[PDB]
RNA sequence: CCGGGUGUUACAGCCCCGCCCCGGCAGCAGCAGCUCGCCGAAUCCCGGGGCCGAGGGAGCGAGACCUGUGUCGCCGCGCU
RNA sequence: CACGGCGCGUCGCGGCGCGCGCGAGCGAGCGCACGGGGUCGGCGGCGAUGUCGGCUACCCACCCGACCCGUCUUGAAACACGGACCAAGGAGU
RNA sequence: UAGUAGCUGGUUCCCUCCAAAGUUUCCCUCAGGAUAGCUGGCGCUCUCGCCCGCAGUUUUAUCCGGUAAAGCGAAUGAUUAGAGGUCUUGGGGCCGAAACGAUCUCAACCUAUUCUCAAACUUUAAAUGGGUAAGAAGCCCGGCUCGCUGGUGUGGAGCCGGGCGUGGAAUGCGAGUGCCUAGUGGGCCACUUUUGGUAAGCAGAACUGGCGCUGCGGGAUGAACCGAACGCCGGGUUAAGGCGCCCGAUGCCGACGCUCAUCAGACCCCAGAAAAGGUGUUGGUUGAUAUAGACAGCAGGAUGGUGGCCAUGGAAGUCGGAAUCCGCUAAGGAGUGUGUAACAACUCACCUGCCGAAUCAACUAGCCCUGAAAAUGGAUGGCGCUGGAGCGUCGGGCCCAUACCCGGCCGUCGCUGGCAGUCGGCAGAGCGAGAAAGAGAGUGG
RNA sequence: CCGUGGAGCAGAAGGGCAAAAGCUCGCUUGAUCUUGAUUUUCAGUACGAAUACAGACCGUGAAAGCGGGGCCUCACGAUC
RNA sequence: GUCUACGGCCAUACCACCCUGAACGCGCCCGAUCUCGUCUGAUCUCGGAAGCUAAGCAGGGUCGGGCCUGGUUAGUACUUGGAUGGGAGACCGCCUGGGAAUACCGGGUGCUGUAGGCUU
């Protein structure tokens, strides 16, 4: 069978990107993390400690408490048939803020400025996102010159 | 030259069984309420439906629906969706109410709505019990293959209303 | 494709939808030989795909007709240019034929094809039908046919029909 | 009569091409009941064959000045 | 033409729309029916010692179907094991 | 003493409803247990007749990866071949007393190239896929507490109070929660991916679906294939598959072709064949030559230097080694073959006479044939079939499953549906009707 | 003088590392005392190993800081 | 236009050679009493201001190498799902969707934050 190591099988995994090793950029260690922002993990192996288990990689969890140099998040691992909410603490290397949530905050500042704005106005504004219609009708002009026949080529060999 | 609108409104029957199906697309077909051979349904399009019918183009047969084939839906196979029971509409008391709230108050209104798409064709077609259609007379030409490959299944434009003529 | 009943015509154009890159791509053009006009389209797109980078996701059907034959009462003879899948190569032939319509021309293509080559029409690719004339075509079994005083019987006429008096005193008669 | 050759309207015809009101006239997806289509808010009428008939007190009008009846509700009509 | 009274008519844009009163939101009868699941206010024969009815059940014929059960087993008709037949007794207290 | 048995065998009425597992971890554990998982029963807390949530699904955003592919003129590791440079060294020689002084070279070396590779290589790098978000537990304000952090009522957190409902993607659907709990813990098969193995109806994995636990139509037969899953019936229509007879359906004046087998062929799984060949036949590709008269076929020529040089005992063209010339010519090769030891002789290439329009190849692909040998007599299911009842492409019509549609009947579940209003000469017969609520009781003008 | 690591970091291999995690010196004993939480196998139980803290005593440095064993992945043991 | 101090992103910023640098600045540079450290005042530390852009550094150049970003390769390779498709097999074709990477050919060669100067 196989062995229960901690570092199994990541040989890819933590490894450094090609010509991005030596010095971590310190802007990493320059970001302010606070309780309940959701952040991303994907474990960096030029620092060792702190280091996420290899199941995490790749996980989006929920900060919920925040220490002088590593970070305690609630994520969710899916443990044979059922799904377990279980907090780790990662050093703040192997973390990056998750920017999936920033769009969706944008948008409620646009959508709740759009609501407020038009309200005086009584006119009908769209905010839920409607999926892509089907395209409407509209013309092709044709500028004089014909469109030109397509045929197949005749088959013959490279090799 | 003048391409006209893409078609928002798809009528689809399933056209395989219950045998053997693959999870997702056996959850694909219960959120379409196709479960049972021989069902159809209404499906408005957009990204969304046409990502979620790609999913079982093999199991299903699906096209563009006429004003003909609406209206004969309708009035023969339709029944409404009262209380979690499958009731007949034979008075138009029966739709003004389950739908009264949204200005439908007939079988005009229901047959409009659902032909031009209105602002609550989702809640009409929900109201709408998934249509219970006849075998097709004269035969299927290949259930397995795909409709361009002489079969049945896949999307086929306006052909889905030569199909329902002889599926209700 | 499936080469069901008799196949016909359709011109369709067709084009990549506007992009910030280019607002107005260019219309393609292609004679499709089909049962109807989905498969037509769904060949349209194949073809397109194959010669240009085109998909019908990033493109439009910007037009999709019959065309009708032009002179279906003057007996003409036809050239395809044609590339088909063999069991171990693929090869380009041309082949003469003898109707009235070019899509008649285009089936009987399609049914000599399976029967001479056991190729399968989503293995022929048909390329090329023009109207020949009598002085350029070059195969004996269409040129045979080129003459004014055409004149031959019908040796053999085999009995049709041989049910409807299943029992009958007669032994047929083959010469009429 | 046939075969071979020449050739360009002749004692047959064929194809293309400017116009003559797209020349004019029917007609038209034609019961010249098969030359090739897709359809029906741009669709109605009539007829034939087969199987079945489950359910069983729906009410009407009469007005505390009457007490009848069992063809009644919705819908579409007709007559006064 | 699912149009139909008189008015005060601005309830009004120029009349149509569209409001306020008119014992004040009460006209009645008959009749036909593509109308909340069939009725006939339609008929015809054969009936006393040779005839009527009796699904099933007794015997027989025919067409179609049809391998012997129980058990262990991935898999039993098995060239796997128990079983000639019948009666009584016989095992989660 | 009815000793123990994780091991065999057996384990007694009906109907109704629900309905599995052969997998995880531990065990002197491997024919067994315990524990999760899968099951059932009992409930309970709410919910709708504005809104909550949830999802084996998609959409819009946003991250995650090192497989398929590709690359070696990029790293590591393999790997073929020639080019150009030098003394940076070695090896055969050479002139040199010697001299990087010099001649070739063979090499190793360097620089550009070049052929082919990687499960334990990689700059790149998919598709499928794995997380997270898509609002009321949210945003926007005002104010308090802090022993923490603090240049700073700084930062952070917790508290109160107040204002905002267009409930902020599609689709679908009532949801949450708690006890007790049986059986199971031998599995097998299939498309795709995949390890060992020559291979196997072998051994071992991943995903999904099946069989087991399951009947039905078709594949003649059949645990798994194709269709389809089942209460008892009538009618209609189909799926897969079929329609000469067995055997329901083509008893269509079905369409176009191909194929002759003295071993024909005849439908997923599937039950039998390859390399190599055919002047059998049918298509197709490429190149030639033919009225300056071909292809056949029938006839005439097919010469000198020279019996060319090296050769062998003998080679005159015909065993051997290079070349292959000229004048004569309508043409003749220092020769295509047969022949002798050598000749000789015959014959061919090549050119002429007659004949007078199409003729040669080399490939390629269909069907058929050779390749093709096993033992009881023998199996496209059989009979049989060749203007097919075979093969390929196709058209109408027709046949039928327990599937689908309509109807009847039984039962189960749901509506936690309705009925105490049988309110009668003491009465007045309703609460089906699109719109939350009185056929309300009475007092004045 | 050139030298992106082609060396070294105890060991297998892989990852990581250049004014360092390598080499050489200086000083030391955070390999110390103590309660909890979490991850890894997982039944989400132990052992083992590991990760962030918190409370004392310290080491080192000018200091920010770093350190409660070895750069990380392994080197170990219930009841009585 | 540009520099210095501290930086962020870490080659569009690196590497090789060549040309030009006004003012400030950064440097090279001059010494070892003190502080400090070496075999050596070379480095480090300290005290200065005679000379110089020689070098570092900055800007620019190269049909430059590299790097970054496009086109081609290419709807090719590969691939989700489907078939009672072909083939003795090996494998291949089609339907429904996604869709690469070399060679080869183009373009570009650091942006920018805070504080403080020079260009009077
Ligand atoms: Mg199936
Ligand atoms: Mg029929
Ligand atoms: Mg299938
Ligand atoms: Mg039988
Ligand atoms: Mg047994
Ligand atoms: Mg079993
Ligand atoms: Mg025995
Ligand atoms: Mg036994
Ligand atoms: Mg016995
Ligand atoms: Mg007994
Ligand atoms: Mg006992
Ligand atoms: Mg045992
Ligand atoms: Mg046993
Ligand atoms: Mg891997
Ligand atoms: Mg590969
Ligand atoms: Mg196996
Ligand atoms: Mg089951
Ligand atoms: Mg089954
Ligand atoms: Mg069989
Ligand atoms: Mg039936
Ligand atoms: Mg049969
Ligand atoms: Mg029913
Ligand atoms: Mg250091
Ligand atoms: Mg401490
Ligand atoms: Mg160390
Ligand atoms: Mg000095
Ligand atoms: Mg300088
Ligand atoms: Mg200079
Ligand atoms: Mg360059
Ligand atoms: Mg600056
Ligand atoms: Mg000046």
């Amino acid at each position: 069978t196989n062995t229960k190591g901690k570092r199994r099988g990541t040989r890819y995994m933590f490894s450094r990107p090609f010509r991005k090793h030596g010095v971590v950029p310190l802007a990493t260690y320059m970001r302010i993390y606070k309780k309940g922002d959701i952040v991303d993990i994907k474990g960096m192996g030029t620092v060792q400690k702190g280091m996420p288990h290899k199941c995490y990689h790749g996980k989006t969890g929920r900060v919920y408490n925040v220490t002088q140099h590593a970070v305690g998040i609630v994520v969710n691992k899916q443990v044979k048939g059922k799904i377990l909410a279980k907090r780790i603490n990662v050093r703040i290397e192997h973390i990056k803020h998750s920017k999936s949530r920033d769009s969706f905050l944008k948008r409620v500042k646009e959508n709740d400025q759009k609501k407020k704005e038009a309200k005086e106005k009584g006119t009908w504004v769209q905010l839920k996102r409607q999926p892509a219609p089907p395209r409407e009708a509209h013309f092709v002009r044709t500028n004089g010159k014909e469109p030109e026949l397509l045929e197949p080529i005749p088959y013959e060999f490279m090799a | 030259f003048y391409v006209p609108a893409e078609p928002k409104l798809a009528f689809v029957i399933r056209i395989r069984g219950i045998n053997g199906v693959s999870p997702k697309v056996r959850k694909v077909l219960q959120l379409l309420r196709l479960r049972q051979i021989f069902n159809g349904t209404f499906v408005k399009l957009n990204k969304a439906s046409i990502n979620m019918l790609r999913i079982v183009e093999p199991y299903i047969a699906w096209g563009y629906p006429n004003l003909k084939s609406v209206n004969e839906l309708i009035y023969k196979r339709g029944y409404g969706k009262i209380n979690k029971k499958r009731i007949a509409l034979t008075d138009n008391t029966l739709i003004a109410r389950s739908l009264g709230k949204y200005n439908i108050i007939c079988m005009e209104d229901l047959i409009h709505e659902i032909y031009t798409v209105g602002k609550h064709f989702k809640e009409a077609n929900n109201f709408l019990w998934p249509f219970k259609l006849s075998s097709p007379r004269g035969g299927m030409k290949k259930k397995t293959t795909h409709f361009v490959e002489g079969g049945d299944a896949g999307n086929r434009e306006d052909q889905i209303n030569r199909l329902i003529r002889r599926m209700n | 494709m499936k080469a069901s009943g008799t196949l016909r015509e359709y011109k369709v154009v067709g084009r990549c939808l506007p992009t910030p890159k280019c607002r107005t791509p260019p219309l393609y053009r292609m004679r499709i030989f089909a049962p109807n006009h989905v498969v037509a389209k769904s060949r349209f797109w194949y073809f397109v795909s194959q010669l240009k980078k085109m998909k019908k996701s990033s493109g439009e059907i910007v037009y999709c007709g019959q065309v009708f034959e032009k002179s279906p009462l003057r007996v003409k003879n036809f050239g395809i240019w044609l590339r088909y899948d063999s069991r171990s190569g693929t090869h380009n032939m041309y082949r003469e034929y003898r109707d009235l319509t070019t899509a008649g021309a285009v089936t009987q293509c399609y049914r000599d094809m399976g029967a001479r080559h056991r190729a399968r029409a989503h293995s022929i690719q048909i390329m090329k039908v023009e109207e020949i004339a009598a002085s350029k075509c070059r195969r004996p079994a269409v040129k045979q046919f080129h003459d004014s005083k055409i004149k031959f019987p019908l040796p053999h006429r085999v009995l049709r029909r041989q049910h409807k008096p299943r029992f009958t005193t007669k032994r047929p008669n083959t010469f009429f």
